[PDB]
């Protein structure tokens, strides 16, 4: 039933910031419905990096960090490295059943 | 160390059912939640179901339900999933996902994925 909307894809440049979002065809998203960021690499690779909205995944590099940003859920990126390039997708959870968004690509270096 | 091991593929003609497996191993098996995830291209993220090793218990997307069965086995650490009749959508990748009920509340670690081609 419900859509989860991401930017297609962001271009960034290295050492700048970059934030990407996750819109619910509900309404607001807030700390409820559990958005999590997944990080696919190159070959169909994937590591969660934030869940609970702002818990990051052990190791993943500090410049990477969760919130919400209104009625979204985001992504912050500071100091994008080239190892940034990757698909971010982010899930949340409604009621019966976790809606993937269609993913973000992230162009480190652009 | 925590990992998820998934066969590579499966290469099937269509109208046949495969059982899927992913093993769990470096932490507590009981302790987490299993998800079913697959992949293709398009955006491709769908959502199957979970799996409540403890419960045996699951929640299944509606979508494929007259298709998917989850089963686990509790002693080998090892999830399972069968889809009954590939029409041939399916050829895509069938992913196997960490996932703490009880907890943080991440999708963690994920499994290499069980490629399917029909
Ligand atoms: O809610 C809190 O108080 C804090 C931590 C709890 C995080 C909420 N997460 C959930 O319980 C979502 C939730 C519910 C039912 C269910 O079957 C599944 N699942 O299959 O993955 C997830």
């Amino acid at each position: 039933q419900a859509v989860v909307t991401q930017e297609s894809a962001l271009t960034t440049s290295p050492g700048e910031t970059v934030t990407l979002t996750c819109r619910s065809s509900t309404g607001a998203v807030t700390t409820s419905n559990y958005a999590n960021w997944v990080q696919e690499k190159p070959d169909h690779l994937f590591t969660g990096l934030i869940g609970g909205t702002n818990n990051r995944a052990p190791g993943v590099p500090a410049r990477f960090s969760g919130s919400l940003i209104g009625n979204k859920a985001a992504l912050t990126i500071t100091g994008a490295q080239t190892e940034d390039e990757a698909i971010y997708f982010c899930a949340l959870w409604y009621s019966n059943h976790w809606v993937f968004g269609g993913g973000t690509k992230l162009t480190v270096l652009e | 160390q925590v990992q998820l091991q998934q066969p590579g593929a499966e290469l099937v003609k269509p109208g046949a059912s495969v059982k899927l497996s992913c093993k769990a191993s470096g932490y507590t098996f009981t302790s987490y939640w299993m998800h079913w995830v697959k992949q293709r291209p398009g955006r491709g993220l769908e959502w199957i179901g979970r799996i409540d090793p403890n419960s045996g218990g699951t929640k299944y997307n509606e979508k494929f339900k007259s298709k998917a069965t989850l089963t686990v086995d509790k002693p080998s650490s090892t999830a399972y999933m069968q889809l009954s009749s590939l029409t041939s959508e399916d050829s895509a990748v069938y992913y196997c996902a960490r996932y703490d009920y009880y907890g943080s509340s991440y999708f963690d670690y994920w499994g290499q994925g069980t490629t399917v081609t029909v």
